[PDB]
């Protein structure tokens, strides 16, 4: 046996009484599988929106660009903005496109809620909350995203940001929440410096309805003759 | 390694080689009565030989476990992994110096006496808050200040580089620094320069994570930050927005608000308590400075409290001279109508109008930008 | 990188030196007009250092070398004004033209003849233009020229006078650190011929500045400390005029000629002595070199100051004979005593009680009332641990009592033998004896008149027993130590040449008669060397003998670098090898302090191991214990590797030398206290080494803690104290181990015991303290012969303080203020000393040992300046 | 001149001692191995006399014994309990129940005693080491060290005068003052003078995780310090630890509350400890709790105020004699212009003088310089100052 093929995290048979290596054996195991498969992000792609125009206009041109040309913002030379917060009534469609950009720009998404299950997974107890950067720098082209429905969130990001505003030496790191009520949301997070960009969602008006009802109607067995303009037209604007 | 330190002549004056004669001569005949004698006296190779007998004595398969007590006289009480302990012996080779307890130690397989000691390869939290690069460009790119900046160097820096001044004085430089002043003036810059500058190692830790959600943590927390801190060498400590502890309460913290005061009050003593401190450094910062306690801020435990105020027209002038340097701006525009766009505007307002009107007329794939763009960028930021 | 155009100087300049050639001839006119033009150029470009990169310096080299090389050599025509243009600059790059073997071929361009006055145009200059080129001159050409045939050509005829010049130019510029450089140019140049170019410096120096000299001194002494023999003679010989002629300091030369005393010639010293009789302009320079030349730095020369003048004039050095002793005695009852006043209880040692939760032992109780009793310790009615044990038992313990009875008064004459008296009337051969040797102590150092022939003479002439003639020929000599009157020397000379069967006796007079003269009389080491001869043929015994008589000799003759005295002792000594076990005592006894490691290496040379057959035991252990020296002063270099070495070679790969004598070589070593000893001699000794002799360990632990100056780690000897109840018995180590927790705290204070004073200066305190190291060999000595030595071993301790008044009407007491010790080198600015100014302290007790103390409120004090324990503190206040 | 021969001399000799270096052997860096020449005496015999005569010797605890015929009941971590005896080597008397003992591993039968555990964070909070302050650095206060000197140290180095006349000494003393003045640093100079052991602890080490810890850690501070002969406690930061008992609705401060109790209890009822003597110290002691501060327990109340006129000009005396300043300068006028201040205030206005000298070019500070800095670091500074909110004592 020679040393270089004994890998750490392998499996290995091994001798009964002189403990001695005999074999090599296939199976290893990873923590990130595990993580990913408790949270069960749902992957797309740009096919599924319905009256979002001007919003994925500006989200690719703070996201996707400033990865794939890094020197067209050298050659203006005003630095890459990190920080998007989109904000809107519930249930208008924030999270599927932020999955949207990070699939059309090839970045490992994940999101964090501050659960216990998956903390064993980043640490052993997890006392201080920057751990995960020594976990997401093996994989860097990442996002961070966070939900609030209905305080902890707010401080989480607000020392993230914190963080990577010059001590952090890794690129292309971007964190992005989406959350209701702007008028609530505290005041550090409102100097004009901290964020970047703000983003409204609306409830989808008749068009984006009508929109909406084609593209998830296209699992379904229709009927000749639906005229489901009518169906559109009897929802008072409800939501996504 | 360190033989003679004495070299202090340090040109061709014939001290130098006198001395290195001396040492040359003595190591010469050291060598001579250390290396004949194994000559004449080998008895086995003394370089296998010794080493096959001590592989020897440690069998082939061999366990490790970890210590708990210790009585000098060679043999110690030892724990296995199961939980059952032993009272085994200890071998002469294995070099009694860095056993302390805790440190796993590896057992003969069948007397389980005391064979080797792992290296504890562990580093678990250092990683977290010690910067380790260097943060950006030094006291060229902050504009304004001046009299601010020769009082942190005089209180953080000059020690370090000078040792001369002081002592011929008889002084000991002053201790700690606070800088208050209205949000967004620099101060998270000036200690990102000071950072990038200096020497010695840098630790960062924002108040509002000193906080925790159990009983008895936030004291653990701070004995253990301090203590790092001085494991190292002469560094310095930087605690950032420390009113966010006085100010604010969030359920996951399980005691009330009387656990912030222990936490207080185990940070008021790790500054002044009853043992030496040794050669550590404070820098703190905070916008509401009339809320913390007035136990915390008395002389002996931080000296220098330096006041940030609002930008003038001749730094706002500035200002905008700096955070336009590699921008293609054209002659167009007239700065003097920005310079006075707000009754107060602060500092991070400039970089914020820079930043958003590069972006928007990048918008168009363009490389200029006109003074309506300013125009529409200085509503856009300051008014929403 | 652009080229030309600015290509004036890199062209014009090269092309001129290239048609040189050229020009030489049928051209008179333009060959010495361009010649002018480019001498002037080049030295007016490179005037000043600062352009070390000239564009003419590095840029004549690239092409015109070839012209130098067949131009200066090769013109054979030379005229009167081109030489001046020719000379002057061209050999100005010479030094960097060629490559780096330059320094031997020199000769080819400046040496033919030195220019002119060249440091006119090179006085502006601090380390680029000429006088690197004279460095390099006297490097090689002067060396190889004057080695063995000074006396040639114009090698030597200017080279003396340029290099003056060029000294004298080095305190011109600036006068500052590259003063310093000043032995690059005089002590350098012509090391062995080092006479003319000092007496050039000197009468250069003696008009150029008064205040230039100290820097200056130190500097030279800072190479003199270690030398060869002939340059430490010859420059410690040329600097000795140097304070006395250019400046008139003439204070620092009695403390400081101690070194310049016997390596120069105790004539010369005595020179010294009476040059400082001459000059005696008020009292404080008189009285304060006197205050240390009886009881600091030498003896037996109180004969100096008896003209007919001697009223108060001559009659000062009296005031030292017995007053200043006197005057030592009230201070120790007033100053140390009041604070502290111990009554020899021994209290801290009993410190069982803290901590808690055979007639051996009265040995070391008797060794508590004797140790700390110093200082005004008379004990009355306290004496009950001596006085219960002198009439029960144990002879040596009642002789060790009655002896230590005497260093509980120690350096006294009011009493001693007020006390002794009372109790000599006992009829014991161990009690007499004690006494007598008490007395002794007690007058000891005052070379008072208290017993010449009368108290240990009239033991002395009852010599038909052992002990009671024994001990009574030791302990005048000690009363006599600091004096070399040959009366006692004739007196106990028929001591050691009875021939008689005391052994004993013999031996300790040969003790004796060494620790008295140190410098005549060969007739002395001649008897003993007879008595070897006539005694030891037909005997090879242990060392009762040879631990006594070789040690004699050796400090009669110790400390002298001439080695003529040691080799015709040892020429004469020629016999066998058991008789000749005294050749290598000799040897290396004349070898206290200097800088000699050839003779340490032809040391262990001859004699590594050689296997240890038990052949030559006792002699690979002298001969190591002899290695020990040369480590007391040796400028702090010598003592490191030294102990590396020990460390190496006894006791990790040895045979029996490491694991049963190398503990004494720390105890040679020092006792300022280093963590590397309390860290490594614990290492083998913590345990309990049943191998070896572990009675070696026992001599180890009883002499660990020798270490003076009282410290917080006595703890670690009271861990000890636990793990010596057990192992290591009280039969064998019941009062060793209490000695050495003792050691440190001998007294409260007086603990100055490490034969180093002033800046490195011996004070001859070897013939006292070495006894004790001498006794101490390993065995068999622990009941008879170390209770006989161990306690009044040494007797030299320099005093408890290093700052004090000696006013005039003692008015003031203290006002000093201490910082660490010097560690200084180089500084082109003001030089430093210490800055430790955080202690600020107006007392006169303890002073600091590796310490340098300074005043304040600006006194400048004008007695000594220097340094001597005992500053005068002269009162000036010329400053408003 | 010669500086690469001399440069090539050096260069050679640490050439050489690196290759004798490699030539003793020292070298591949170990993995928990000493130097040969240090277990040469453990290669060949040690081993042959360390591997076959000596036993492993499990570690037990005993629960009891029984009468007339020796008999013993072990238990050991993880096997069962057993009944076993002696062996003839060890004396029957010194068994007593309820300590470790070592057992041989085939017929399970005693063999050796053990000192039993102690947890290990309680080990590490003794001294072991003396800072360097002393007596001398608390000039205004001779009272207050008159008084605290005797009654934490008197009796230890004379204790045969109060067993003569037939007094027993006092056991406590507390010390509080407002921020600033000075009785932490008493606490130093007292550790510094002493001989016996001496304990330190902080309040807030005293709260942990998991219910019913600080009980116990208090437990076992006061037994090991019961084992040695007689030393000191020094209590810090009391008023983290107990305040007094208030409680209402939900629980609140409960546990915090039964470690003080079990403290209270440590001191009072029942055989009392004996040879200990705490010392504590606060800053807001009204909070104490009265059954805390009832006598027996905290015998002695000295009390640290703000230093009146001497006090004032020998606290500059001791913090600037280390000073290269005018020799003609008075500090009485010094102590006239701050009124109310504490010996922290005159340790900056040192500083900050020095500091105004170095400011400019100087080399010794003038009045000047002492004038500026009390008209800073006094008046421009005062809008954070204790002082006004801590004489009503909250
Ligand atoms: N005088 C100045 N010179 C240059 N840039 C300035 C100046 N004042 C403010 N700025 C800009 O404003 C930004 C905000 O400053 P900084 O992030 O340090 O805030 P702060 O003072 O720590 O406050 P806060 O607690 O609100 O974050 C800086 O990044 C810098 O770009
Ligand atoms: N009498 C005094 N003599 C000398 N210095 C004093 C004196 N009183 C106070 N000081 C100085 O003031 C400071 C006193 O602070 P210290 O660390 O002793 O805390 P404290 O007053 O005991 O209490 P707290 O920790 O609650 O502030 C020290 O720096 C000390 O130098
Ligand atoms: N405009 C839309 N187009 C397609 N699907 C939508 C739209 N709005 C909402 N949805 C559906 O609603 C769900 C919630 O999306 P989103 O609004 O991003 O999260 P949240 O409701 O938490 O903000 C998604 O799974 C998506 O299928
Ligand atoms: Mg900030
Ligand atoms: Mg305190």
């Amino acid at each position: 046996i020679d040393i270089n093929d004994v890998t750490p995290n392998c499996r290995v048979a091994l001798r009964n009484d002189s403990y001695t290596l005999h074999k090599i054996l296939p199976n290893k195991v990873d923590p990130l599988v595990s993580l990913m498969m408790v949270e069960k992000v749902p992957d797309s792609t740009y096919e599924m929106i319905g009256g979002l125009d001007k919003q994925i206009k500006e989200i690719k041109e703070v996201i996707e660009l400033p990865v794939k040309h890094p020197e067209l913002f050298e050659a203006l030379g005003i630095a890459q903005p990190k920080g998007v917060l989109l904000y809107g009534p519930p249930g208008t469609g924030k999270t599927l496109l932020a999955r949207a950009v990070a699939h059309h720009t090839d970045c490992t998404f994940i999101r964090v809620s501050g659960s216990e299950l998956v903390q064993k997974f980043i640490g052993e107890g997890a006392r201080m909350v920057r751990e995960l950067f020594v976990m997401a720098r093996e994989h860097a082209p990442s996002i961070i995203f966070m939900d609030e429905i209905d305080s902890e969130v707010q401080r989480t990001m607000l020392e993230l940001l914190n963080q990577l505003d010059g001590f952090e030496a890794t690129k292309n790191i971007k964190v992005i929440m989406a959350t209701n009520r702007i008028d609530i949301l505290d005041s550090a997070l409102l100097r004009p410096g901290r964020i970047d960009r703000k983003i409204e969602f609306p409830p989808p008006n008749e068009e984006a309805r009508l929109d909406i009802l084609k593209i998830h109607s296209r699992k379904m067995n229709l009927t000749r003759g639906i005229n489901l303009r009518k169906i559109a037209e009897l929802m008072p604007g409800a939501s996504g | 390694a360190s033989k003679l330190p004495l070299v202090t002549p340090h040109t061709q004056c014939r001290l130098k080689l006198l001395k290195l004669e001396r040492i040359k001569d003595y190591l010469l005949m050291e060598e001579e009565f250390i290396r004949n004698q194994e000559q004449m006296k080998p008895l086995e190779e003394k370089q296998e030989e010794e080493r096959s007998k001590v592989d020897d004595l440690r069998g082939t398969p061999m366990s490790v476990g970890t210590l708990e007590e210790i009585i000098d006289d060679n043999h110690a009480i030892v724990s296995t992994s199961v939980g059952s302990e032993h009272y085994v012996s200890i071998l002469s080779f294995v070099d009694k110096d860095l056993l302390e307890p805790g440190c796993s130690v590896l057992l003969n397989h069948k007397v389980h006496a005391v064979i080797g000691v792992l290296m504890d390869d562990t580093d678990p939290l250092v990683t977290v808050m010690k910067v380790e690069k260097a943060p950006q460009e030094t006291y060229a790119d902050i504009g304004g200040l001046d009299n601010q900046i020769q009082e942190i160097k005089e209180s953080v820096e000059l020690p370090l580089t000078h040792p001369e001044y002081y002592e011929e004085m008889g002084i000991k430089p002053p201790k700690g620094v606070i800088l208050y002043g209205p949000p967004g003036t620099g101060k998270t810059l000036l200690a990102k320069a000071v950072a990038n500058q200096t020497s010695a190692t840098f630790l960062r830790v924002v108040g509002s994570e000193l906080i925790q959600k159990y009983l008895g943590d936030g004291p653990k927390l701070v004995r253990e930050l301090f203590r790092v801190a001085e494991e190292h060498a002469p560094s310095i400590v930087f605690i950032d927005e420390i009113d966010a502890i006085g100010t604010k309460r969030y359920d996951s913290n399980s005691g009330g608000e009387r656990e912030i005061q222990r936490t207080m009050l185990e940070l008021l003593n790790q500054l002044d308590g009853f043992d030496s401190r040794g050669d550590v450094k404070v820098i703190m910062a905070t916008n509401r400075i009339e809320t913390l306690d007035p136990a915390l801020i008395r002389p002996g435990r931080i000296d220098r409290k330096i006041e940030f105020p609002l930008p003038d027209e001749k730094t706002k002038k500035r200002i905008f001279q700096i955070h336009t340097s590699r921008m293609t701006l054209a002659d167009d525009v007239t700065l003097d109508d920005l310079i006075m766009a707000k009754d107060d505007l602060s500092g991070a307002d400039i970089k914020a109008i820079c930043t958003e009107a590069g972006l928007m007329a990048l918008r168009e794939r363009r490389m200029k930008v006109t003074n309506e763009d300013f125009k529409k960028s200085k509503e856009n930021v300051l008014y929403k | 990188m652009e080229e030309g155009g600015r290509d004036k100087a890199p062209v014009q300049p090269q092309q001129s030196p290239a048609a040189a050639p050229g020009g030489t001839d049928e051209k008179p006119s333009g060959k010495e007009r361009r010649d002018a033009g480019d001498k002037d150029k080049e030295q007016e470009l490179s005037e000043e250092d600062k352009q070390l990169q000239d564009e003419l310096e590095m840029l004549v080299e690239r092409l015109g070398e070839k012209d130098t090389s067949l131009y200066r050599p090769a013109l054979e025509e030379l005229r009167r004004q081109i030489r001046s243009s020719t000379t002057s600059m061209t050999s100005v790059p010479k030094p960097l033209k060629f490559l780096r073997p330059h320094y031997g071929k020199l000769k080819e361009i400046y040496e033919n003849m030195a220019p002119g006055e060249n440091k006119r145009f090179a006085a502006d200059i601090i380390s680029v233009l000429a006088m690197t080129m004279s460095g390099e001159r006297e490097c090689l050409k002067y060396r190889l020229v004057g080695s063995q045939e000074e006396l040639a050509s114009w090698g030597h005829e200017y080279v003396r006078h340029l290099a003056g010049e060029v000294a004298k130019e080095w305190q011109e510029l600036d006068d500052a650190e590259k003063v310093q450089r000043e032995p690059l140019l005089t002590l350098v140049k012509e090391i062995v011929p080092y006479n003319m170019a000092h007496n050039a410096e000197h009468e250069a120096c003696d008009l150029l500045m008064e205040i230039e000299q100290v820097d200056m001194l130190e500097k030279d002494i800072d190479e003199n400390a270690y030398a060869k023999v002939c340059l430490y003679l010859t420059s410690c010989v040329n600097y000795v005029p140097e304070p006395e002629n250019s400046a008139l300091l003439r204070c620092a030369l009695g403390v400081f000629r101690k070194f310049s005393r016997f390596p120069e010639a105790l004539r010369l010293a005595l020179m010294l002595n009476d040059m400082e009789l001459v000059e005696d302009i008020f009292t404080s320079c008189k009285d304060v070199v006197v205050q240390k030349q009886m009881a600091f730095m030498l003896g037996r020369h109180g004969v100096f100051l008896e003209l007919s003048e001697d009223v108060e004039e001559y009659e000062d050095l009296t005031e030292i004979m017995s007053n200043v002793q006197l005057n030592s005695n009230f201070l120790a009852l007033a100053r140390e005593l009041d604070i502290m006043e111990p009554k020899v209880p021994d209290d801290i040692y009993k410190t069982h009680l803290e901590n808690n939760r055979s007639a051996r032992m009265n040995l070391a109780s008797s060794f508590v009332n004797g140790f700390v009793n110093a200082a005004f310790g008379q004990d009355k009615l306290l004496t009950d641990d001596g006085n219960k044990w002198l009439y029960k038992n144990k002879d040596h313990g009642m002789l060790s009592a009655a002896a230590s009875l005497g260093m509980i008064l120690l350096w006294d004459v009011d009493g001693g033998l007020t006390q002794i008296d009372k109790y000599l009337y006992s009829s014991e051969d161990y009690i007499k004896s004690g006494a007598l040797l008490a007395c002794g102590i007690v007058n000891s150092g005052v070379r008072n008149e208290c017993d010449p022939a009368l108290a240990l003479l009239s033991d002395y002439v009852l010599h038909n027993s052992n002990t009671m003639r024994l001990g009574s020929i030791f302990g005048l000599g000690l009363a006599y130590a600091g004096s070399n009157r040959e009366d006692v020397l004739t007196l106990l000379l028929p001591v050691m040449g009875d021939s008689k069967s005391s052994m004993e006796v013999a031996g300790v007079t040969a003790l004796a008669c060494g620790m008295i003269a140190v410098g005549s009389c060969n007739g002395d080491v001649t008897s003993t060397i007879l008595q070897t001869i006539m005694e030891k043929s037909e005997t090879e015994l242990k060392d009762t003998y040879a631990r006594w008589l070789p040690l004699g000799l050796g400090l009669n003759h110790l400390g002298k670098g001439e080695a003529i005295e040691a080799i015709l002792a040892a020429l004469e000594v020629v016999s066998e090898p058991f008789r000749s076990f005294a050749n290598t005592l000799v040897d290396v006894c004349a070898y206290a302090g200097s800088g000699n490691v050839l003779k340490v290496q032809q040391l262990l040379h001859i004699c590594s191991e050689h296997f240890d057959s038990k052949e030559k035991e006792e002699d690979k252990d002298k001969k190591e214990k002899k290695d020990k020296d040369k480590k007391e002063a040796p400028a702090d270099m010598g003592a490191h590797q030294g102990v590396a070495v020990l460390g190496i070679a006894l006791i990790a790969m040895g045979e029996e030398i490491g694991a049963e004598m190398a503990l004494r070589t720390f105890g040679h070593l020092l006792r300022y206290g280093e963590p590397t000893l309390r860290r490594a001699v614990p290492l083998a000794l913590a345990l309990i080494s049943v191998s070896n002799p572990r009675l070696n360990i026992l001599d180890t632990l009883s002499k660990f803690s020798h270490d003076a100056d009282p410290e917080v780690s006595y703890n670690s000897i009271f861990a000890m104290g636990m793990v010596g109840s057990g192992t290591n018995n009280a039969r064998l180590a019941a009062m060793l181990r209490q000695l050495a927790q003792y050691h440190a705290k001998d007294p409260n204070n007086l603990f100055m015991v490490r034969l180093a004073q002033g800046l490195t200066h011996l004070g001859k305190g070897t013939l006292t303290l070495c006894p004790y190291h001498s006794d101490r060999q390993l065995m068999s000595q622990v009941a008879v012969a170390g209770l006989l030595t161990v306690l009044v071993s040494f007797l030299d301790v320099r005093n408890i303080i290093l700052g004090k008044s000696h006013y005039v009407l003692y008015g003031l007491v203290a006002a000093m203020q201490p910082r660490m010790l010097v560690t200084f080198d180089e500084e082109l600015r003001p030089l430093p000393v210490s800055v430790r100014v955080g202690q600020a302290v107006d007392v006169v007790g303890q002073a600091g040992k590796p310490k340098t103390i300074t005043g304040f409120q600006t006194h400048t004090t004008p007695v000594l300046l220097a340094h001597g324990e005992r500053a005068e503190l002269a009162t000036e206040e010329f400053l408003p | 001149t010669y500086s690469r021969q001399i440069k090539q001399v050096e260069d050679d000799i640490q050439q050489l001692l690196k290759k004798i270096n490699e030539l003793t052997g020292i070298k591949e860096s170990d993995t928990g191995l000493a130097p040969p020449a240090l277990w040469d005496l453990a290669a060949d015999k040690q081993t042959l006399q360390s591997e076959q005569p000596l036993q492993v010797a499990r570690c037990t605890k005993i629960i009891n014994a029984d009468s007339e015929d020796p008999k013993y009941i072990i238990n050991v971590k993880q096997f069962a309990k057993f009944v076993v005896d002696l062996s003839d080597q060890v004396a029957p008397t010194d068994i007593e129940e309820g300590m470790r003992v070592g057992v041989d591993r085939n017929k399970y039968q005693i063999h050796i005693p053990l000192p039993p555990k102690i947890d290990p964070t309680v080990t590490m909070m003794q001294v072991e080491e003396k800072p360097d302050v002393t007596y001398s650095d608390v000039g205004g206060c001779k009272e207050q060290i008159e008084k605290l000197r005797e009654v934490v140290e008197t009796p230890l180095l004379h204790p045969e005068r109060f067993v003569n006349l037939g007094i027993e000494p006092p056991k406590g003393v507390l010390l509080f003052g407002p921020p600033g003045t000075g009785k932490t640093l008493c606490a130093r100079a007292v550790a510094n003078r002493t001989d016996a052991c001496f304990i330190r602890v902080i309040g807030s080490e005293l709260v942990q995780k998991y219910v019913g810890e600080g009980a116990r850690m208090v437990r076992e501070l006061f037994e090991m310090a019961r084992t040695k002969k007689a030393c000191l406690i020094f209590f810090d930061e009391i008023d983290a630890i107990g305040g007094a008992r208030f409680d209402d609705g939900a629980g609140g401060d409960n546990e915090v509350q039964r470690t003080m109790l079990e403290l209270i209890n440590q001191l009072d009822g029942f055989d009392p400890r004996g040879n200990i003597k705490v010392l504590m110290a606060t800053n807001r002691p009204d909070t104490l709790d009265p059954a805390l501060m009832r006598p027996g327990r905290l015998d002695r109340k000295i009390e640290f105020s703000l230093p009146d006129l001497e006090g004032r000009t020998h606290i500059f005396k001791i913090h600037a004699r280390s000073m290269s300043v005018e020799r003609d300068i008075r500090f009485e006028l010094l102590a006239r212009l701050c009124p109310n201040s504490t010996g922290a205030e005159i340790r900056s206005v040192c500083t900050e003088a020095g500091m105004f000298a170095i400011r400019a070019r100087r080399k010794i500070a003038t009045e000047k310089d002492f004038l500026e800095a009390v008209n800073k670091v006094i008046k421009s500074y005062a809008k954070f100052s204790a002082t006004p909110r801590y004489m009503t004592y909250n």
